[PDB]
């Protein structure tokens, strides 16, 4: 909380959003094998559609 | 023997080395390359539309 | 418009003052209720407006203790008439600073702008003093503030010892306390306060001091907003007699292992304060004759480099970090004396080599007349220079016409400086050591000695 | 059977909480006749009248300018030199901070306790401060000793000796007053600031100099500074107070006569060196400190450039809040009352620099570490906002404090002096109250815009932290902050 | 108006012993039925009043939640001893809102502000 | 909250100069220069067979 508003990415309607997909902690060494689990999430809504 | 962090806030030189094994800098005196960072990022601006 | 070295061109510019432009006089006015208004014009373009009241904490009864330095946090806040949000952009629209301060005999608050807003600054200044309504949740978040700051009053140890050389040494007014402590800030709320001014505020403890400001325009504003207070009885001033005292506080848990050190003083006291006008100027010599100071401040000629406490103590005592007179003048009593840092394990003699220095101007012959000479010109030059601002000078008007009811030319002051002779010099401290010695310690209290150990060292 | 309204505790606290309101319903209308929370803009001629500055060229290219006020008592005379830590070549980084410490010590005439003496038994004051870019000598004395101040002045400046007893014992007052600056933290803040902004500059460099220059400078060096850069067009006499300025004119005319003669102005030194900006940043992590302190600034404007005048009406805009301080959430500037209301600081100030060349522009603060990144968006978003949306209030209540605190600060014989010898040096003359005032209110909303577009607008920062700063947020956050993807 | 005053209007004096006779079964106030969360407002109004009036109402509150649980009323002896319409919250309630409309004329930020759902 | 021996402790540094006036409990600055190898070499030294 704070007393007034601040960045509109720290509301409610949208911390699970911030805290895990903008502002979620990463090492800093990761290569390119860590690219593929996005890519598969891409296939799969392929698919769908 | 001081430490070396400790040896760094004691002395603000004026004479900054910079890691340049990726990326070589321009020499000090050049204008900024913020127009052309902008038109690169605009032609596939073109493209996801 | 063009680089700033070179003129702007469509501007009307104001003719020139002369090179002579001779000073006003102070006038005061007393009004029919008992308050006195006090003006005096100047050549700058700025005003200084200030509002000076004869209570302090003095006047501090045991329910109401700790009822000034709070009255210090209230000052410019909600009143009958404007909340305190307006009075906070009125100030800020006219770019004006505010300000206001307690002691243990005098209140004051204080107004500067320019001259442009001299109405404004008069009609804010009085309803903020005049009418202020005390609501419980502003109170209440002032008293959290200085309940965090008596969390730690620890890391001034100069006014630690100066509250410490009151207490232990006198009986009754004069010791009450000026920052309190803990439990009286939890019997304070907003209408212990509201009653206390309503008691202590009155028409013949109030006066009105400015300065660049011309008198018959302070008469237009401040005239019809003041005249219909009521004409009381002051009360009976509070009475306290100067006994002796010793105390002494081992200090604080965590603040040694090669860490506090050594903090003490010493005090003795002459009957009147500034009533008796002759005896205060005497001692304000003595205090720049001693003078002395910290000595690893690094300005240049000026302060007290050629003092007996300089050249004489920490100029072959390097175990000194810091040895200081001070005078703490008040309007009948009056207390002077020495504070004095130094190690642990350099302690005791340090009361030693600090004793004899005040035996020494006790002594008919040991100061020159070139000594002399050198404190009688470096006081009536920091008179001089000091009376250069606006607010000192307002300050001045203020703190003179609540104890003598009239303001004394700076003349006056200087023609008394230069009759002190080296004999002046010999009595009046001899007349100060005559009384009991009050002694104050703080850090390492274990190494030092005791009251009649020292206090025989005198006389009595 | 209902209970009466004083029965119970809690019926009969609240009548009087009804009673504590019903005084705050009816103002007193003879209290509220000047006073008004609005800003407007006045005119302020009738009381701007001063006496006349005089300035007067000697021949060989002195300038002494003098305002007289002769109901005094009292009096300011000192020396004024263009001439700083910016004009060193870093094999000399120190010496003009060390020549200031050793010019009240030597003279064949007068040695360092004859000089202390003097001062003293006349009852007067001597002081002396370096910059990157001025250096100042200056006395209070009284009325009656003033030829004797600026015989004093004359004879410490042209007629100094410097020998190794002295030179070898201010080593170690210096040495150790490094060691005692290296604990204020808002003066190693900006002195990292300045050293990562003007990198490869002579402009970066520190001012006490390396603690290995400070072991080797000896009198060779302290000589040849002396015979460059104190000459006649360069320097600067003022006085102020019970003075007559043709009475110091004929003293100086014979005082004055040996100093060098090189024909090397200050322009054409800036000019073949000049100061670059770059954007950068310096951070020192260190956790065991419970407060974190860091400045974030932008490129801002020379002396001569005719839009300084309105980067320091921006300045008053931004504003400065203590958590001491009496205005608490009611103050005019949205800055202030964004740090004020949610407690997300310390403290705060809003700095403005000016250089001959260069200049630097932004905003220090100090805060616990789990306070960062509310405080980061805030200073941010209004300082982007200048750009774009300027109400008129703004720069109505700006302008009055403005003009007044330029003013109020002049106060005595020393301001005044210091107010003259300060901008001979920068702008060539002095800028009468009126023409300065003329300046400051022709500067309307639309001028706050335009020049905000200059400076801060889609620029580079330059930013130096200290502390417990892990969760501030790094430079590319920073950097997209400059400008607003939304409008 | 004209046509919600009870002592003239006698439409406004059935529409006002209609709620009284339905706040003295539970024993409440008509202000007990001002929450903090539906308006900002009434949270600050209820800060600036002494502890022991506030207290007093989570206790009517408490009481209340607990008749409607069991689904019971009071009892008539204590029926008789009730006082709607006696206030403690509609003045410092309308201090709170007189000073937000004198903060938006002038400029300046809210004090306080709604988090977004 | 124990007024009996904060001042019969009290009585006795007070009134004592040398080892009689050494504290029994102590305070905040002396529990910082404490630590497992103070204890060690204090015990070595003065747990000794004659006593
Ligand atoms: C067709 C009409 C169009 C609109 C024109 C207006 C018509 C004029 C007359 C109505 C205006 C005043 C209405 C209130 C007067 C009576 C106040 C009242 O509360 O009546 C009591 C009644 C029951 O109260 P209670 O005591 O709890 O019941 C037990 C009985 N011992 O409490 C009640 O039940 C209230 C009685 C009416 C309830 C329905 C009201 C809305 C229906 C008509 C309005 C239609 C909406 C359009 C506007
Ligand atoms: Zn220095």
């Amino acid at each position: 909380m704070r007393n007034q508003r601040f960045s509109l990415l720290k509301q409610p309607i949208s911390s699970t959003l911030n805290q895990h997909l903008i502002d979620y902690p990463t090492p800093s060494n990761l290569s390119y094998w860590w690219g593929f689990g996005s890519l598969a999430g891409i296939c799969l809504v392929i698919q769908i559609v | 023997e001081i430490p070396a962090t400790v040896a760094a806030v004691k002395n603000p030189s004026s004479k900054i080395v910079y890691d340049e094994h990726n990326h070589e800098r321009y020499p000090p005196g050049d204008p900024s390359k913020r127009a052309f960072a902008y038109f690169v990022l605009t032609g596939g601006r073109f493209v996801y539309a | 418009a063009p680089p700033l070295d070179f003129p702007l061109p469509g501007v009307t510019l104001p003719s020139p003052l002369p090179d002579h432009v001779a000073p006003g006089k102070t006038i005061v006015t007393t009004l029919p209720n008992g308050i006195k208004l006090a003006s005096e014009t100047s050549a700058g373009p700025a005003a200084s407006i200030g509002l000076y009241v004869d209570c302090g904490s003095i006047y501090e009864t045991p329910l109401t203790f700790g009822a000034t330095h709070l009255l210090e946090r209230m000052a410019f806040k909600s009143t009958r008439n404007r909340t305190h949000f307006r009075v906070v952009r009125e100030v800020e629209a006219i770019g004006g600073n505010v300000q206001a301060s307690a002691s243990r005999e005098q209140m004051g608050y204080t107004f500067d702008a320019l001259k442009t807003h001299v109405p404004e600054m008069v009609e804010l200044l009085v309803d903020c003093v005049r009418n202020p309504v005390f609501l419980d949740w502003e109170v209440n978040e002032q008293l959290l503030k200085v309940k965090a700051e008596v969390g730690e009053a620890s890391k001034n140890p100069q006014d630690l010892l100066l509250e410490a050389i009151h207490s232990a040494g006198y009986s009754g007014a004069l010791a009450n306390p000026l920052l309190a402590s803990e439990s009286a800030l939890n019997g304070l709320n907003g209408s212990i306060l509201e009653e206390f001014v309503a008691e202590n505020y009155t028409a013949p403890r109030i006066v009105l001091a400015a300065s660049g400001v011309e008198h018959e325009e302070l008469l237009s504003i401040a005239e019809p907003l003041l005249s219909d207070l009521p004409n009381v009885p002051r009360p009976e001033e509070p009475k306290s007699v100067y006994t002796g005292g010793d105390y002494r506080c081992h200090t604080e848990s965590g603040h040694i292992l090669n860490g506090q050190r050594t903090h003490f003083a010493l005090a003795f006291e002459l009957p009147g304060g500034w009533h008796k006008l002759k005896d205060a100027m005497v001692l304000t010599v003595l205090q720049m004759l001693l003078g002395g100071g910290g000595s690893f401040s690094a300005g240049g000629p000026g302060k007290g480099m050629y003092s007996r406490l300089y050249l004489r103590v920490l100029n072959e005592y390097p175990q000194f970090h810091s040895i200081s007179a001070f005078n703490n003048i008040y309007n009948n009593t009056g207390i002077f004396g020495i504070q004095v840092t130094t190690g642990s394990d350099f302690v005791s003699k340090a009361i030693d080599i600090t004793v004899n220095e005040l035996l020494a101007v006790a002594t008919s012959g040991q100061v020159d007349q070139v000594q002399l000479d050198r404190a009688k010109q470096a006081t009536k030059s920091a008179i001089l220079m000091n009376l250069e601002s606006r607010m000192v000078v307002s300050e001045d008007i203020g703190r003179q016409v609540l104890t003598y009811g009239e303001r004394k030319p700076v003349e006056d002051f200087l023609k008394a400086v230069d009759e002190v002779t080296l004999k002046d010099i010999a009595s009046i401290s001899q007349k100060l050591i005559s009384s009991p010695l009050t002694m104050a310690s703080y850090g390492d209290v274990i190494y030092v000695p005791n009251y009649e150990s020292v206090s025989s060292k005198f006389r009595s | 059977s209902p209970p009466p309204p004083n029965a119970m505790v809690y019926d009969r606290l609240a009548e009087a909480v009804k009673a504590k309101l019903r005084q705050l319903e009816n103002p007193d209308p003879r209290f509220l006749k000047y006073g008004s929370p609005r800003p407007t803009l006045t005119d302020h001629t009738r009381i701007l009248a001063a006496p006349e500055t005089r300035v007067t060229t000697l021949p060989n290219g002195l300038r002494v300018a003098t305002e007289s006020s002769l109901a005094a008592r009292t009096a300011t005379v000192g020396v004024w030199i263009d001439a700083g830590s910016r004009f060193e070549t870093e094999e000399s980084n120190g010496t003009a901070h060390f020549l200031e410490h050793m010019i009240f010590k030597g003279t064949e005439k007068r040695n360092a306790r004859e000089l202390e003496e003097e001062i003293e038994n006349m009852g007067g004051h001597l002081n002396a401060y370096t910059s990157r870019e001025q250096t100042t000598y200056y006395a209070k004395v009284a009325d009656k000793d003033v030829p004797k101040a600026l015989d004093i002045l004359a004879d410490i400046l042209q007629n100094s000796r410097f020998d190794e007893n002295r030179i070898s014992r201010e080593r170690d007052v210096i040495l150790r007053e490094m060691e005692e600056v290296e604990g204020q933290t808002e003066e190693v803040i900006f002195d990292h600031l300045h050293a990562t902004a003007f990198q490869y500059t002579p402009l970066g460099r520190t001012i006490l100099g390396p603690a290995q220059n400070i072991k080797t400078i000896t009198k060779d060096h302290l000589q040849n500074y002396i015979q460059t850069h104190y000459t006649a067009p360069r320097m600067v006499i003022a006085a102020s107070g019970a003075v007559k300025h043709e009475d110091i004119v004929e003293q100086v005319k014979k005082l004055f006569t040996k100093l060098s003669t090189d024909p090397t102005t200050a322009s054409q030194l800036v000019a073949k060196e000049p100061a670059i900006f770059t954007g950068s940043e310096v951070r020192m992590l260190d956790d065991e400190i419970p407060l974190a302190q860091f400045a974030v600034a932008f490129e801002g404007a020379s002396w001569k450039d005719p839009d300084s005048i309105a980067l320091m009406v921006m300045q008053a805009m931004l504003g400065s809040w203590n958590k001491t301080a009496g205005g608490g959430k009611h103050m005019g500037s949205e800055l202030a009352q964004r740090v004020g209301i949610n407690e997300v600081a310390e403290s705060m100030m809003a700095f403005n620099t000016n250089y001959k060349d260069t200049g630097l522009f932004g905003v220090y603060a100090v805060a616990k570490p789990d306070c960062l990144d509310d405080l980061s968006y805030a200073i941010m978003y209004e300082t982007t906002k200048l750009a774009y949306r300027v109400s008129d209030d703004d720069v109505t209540r700006a302008r009055n404090q403005l003009k007044s605190s330029l003013l109020l600060y002049i106060d005595g014989t020393s301001p005044v002096a210091e107010d003259i010898g300060r901008q001979l040096l920068t702008y060539g003359r002095r800028i009468p109250f009126a023409e300065l005032f003329a300046r400051i209110d022709a500067v309307d909303a639309s001028t706050i815009k335009r020049v905000a577009n200059r400076f801060i607008y889609d620029k580079d920062i330059a930013i130096a932290a200290m502390g417990p700063i892990q969760r501030l947020p790094d430079y590319n956050w920073f950097r997209r902050r400059t400008y607003w993807n939304r409008y | 108006q004209s046509f919600i005053d009870p002592k003239k209007n006698w439409f406004a004096a059935q529409h006002m012993k209609a709620i009284s006779k339905r706040l003295r079964r539970f024993g409440l106030r008509y202000d007990d039925l001002y929450d903090p969360y539906y308006d900002l407002d009434v949270k600050e109004a209820l800060n600036r009043l002494p502890k022991e009036v506030v207290d007093a109402r989570h206790q009517r509150l408490k009481r209340a939640m607990d008749l409607s649980m069991k689904h019971e009323y009071l009892p008539e002896d204590l029926q008789a001893m009730q006082t709607p319409f006696r206030g403690y919250l509609q003045e410092m309630l309308a201090l709170v809102k007189r000073e937000k409309a004198e903060r938006e004329s002038l400029g300046g930020l809210p004090l306080y502000q709604r988090t977004i759902p």
